[PDB]
């Protein structure tokens, strides 16, 4: 049975990073949902309750696993959680709820600002709604800007991190600024995580066809949108892929913004990947170096 | 002047 109506939020709060009213997702920061819940008596194994998070956050961030912490009384698992569709979290009770009296439980869940839904700096109201009770927090969200010079800006973001299968994905934006750059070489290197005995990464190259103002400050690239991203991987003799996870790419004319999407493996036993993108450019030479790393959090 | 370096970190669970 849906027993959402049987759950009281005794205490509910959302906090920014380091109990401030701000989150800087490109500095690996997150927000936190804290619940103290009361449950009416008479619940059973398989009964469940839901709450819903605003679409500006999720519970995974760069991770591909969609998990949520168990509700426990001591070491006893009272309910297990799942991430469902549209911001919904559902907790389903175990046999240990049966015949218990005056049950309460504490839940703490890390909330990661979603770069697809929060694409620019701004104030975001984060909400968690359980049984009509809305827990709310206005947070400042601020992103980084990449690294630039007179001729170009280089930026990038880890898109996914898949621990279970030892794979990650990453996107880099290579953007011209003023003057004319030729003979650009762009490289990607695993600074931590390279598997010398592995497979070559899958590297796709895209022309960005939109305006520069509309590039998400969050760093998000919907590369399936062929109106925004024109794949030119095939046009590009100019791409060298290595079994250690590295690539090098030559762009002859940086007359527009290029996007490199990378999908590769990393070495078993590596806690976290560190990925470096470096660009060398020639005005009509300079280097831009951009590092992407990870900050991983437990519930 | 000729070489600039920066970086970022993404958050996620685990």
């Amino acid at each position: 049975t849906d027993v959402t109506s049987k759950v009281t939020v005794e205490i509910g709060s959302i906090e920014g990073h380091n109990n401030t009213n701000k989150v800087e997702p490109h500095a690996g920061q997150r927000a936190v949902l804290k619940y103290k819940l009361k449950f009416e008596n008479g619940l059973h194994q398989g009964d469940y309750f839901d709450f819903t998070l605003s679409n500006n956050v999720n519970t995974h961030g760069v991770s591909t696993a969609r998990k949520v912490p168990e509700i426990k009384n001591g070491s006893v698992v009272m309910a297990t959680g799942e991430v469902l569709e549209g911001g919904k979290i559902r907790y389903t009770f175990t046999n240990d709820i049966e015949d218990k009296v005056d049950v309460t439980a504490e839940l703490e869940i890390n909330l990661f600002i979603d770069p697809k839904t929060v694409q620019t700096n701004g104030n975001q109201t984060i909400t968690s709604t359980l049984n009509e009770e809305q827990t709310s927090k206005e947070l400042d969200v601020k992103y980084k800007d990449g690294i630039g010079n007179y001729y170009a800006n280089l930026n990038g973001s880890i898109e996914t991190f898949n621990k279970a299968n030892n794979r990650f994905s990453h996107v880099a934006f290579i953007k011209p600024n003023n003057g004319k750059t030729t003979s650009v070489t762009v490289t990607g290197t695993l600074m931590k995580g390279s598997n010398q005995n592995g497979n070559q990464p899958k590297v796709r190259i895209f022309e960005y066809l939109g305006n520069n103002e509309d590039i998400a400050k969050s760093v998000y690239a919907n590369t399936t949108d062929t109106s925004k991203f024109k794949e030119v991987t095939s046009n590009m003799g100019n791409l060298n892929l290595q079994n250690n996870g590295s690539y090098s790419l030559n762009i002859e004319n940086l007359d527009k913004t290029y996007v490199v999407h990378y999908d590769g493996e990393y070495l078993n036993g590596t806690d976290e990947v560190d990925f470096r993108t470096q660009m060398v450019g020639h005005p009509e030479g300079y280097t831009l170096t951009w590092d992407n790393g990870l900050v991983l959090y437990s519930n | 002047q000729q070489h600039h370096l920066g970086g970022a970190k993404q958050a996620g669970d685990v």
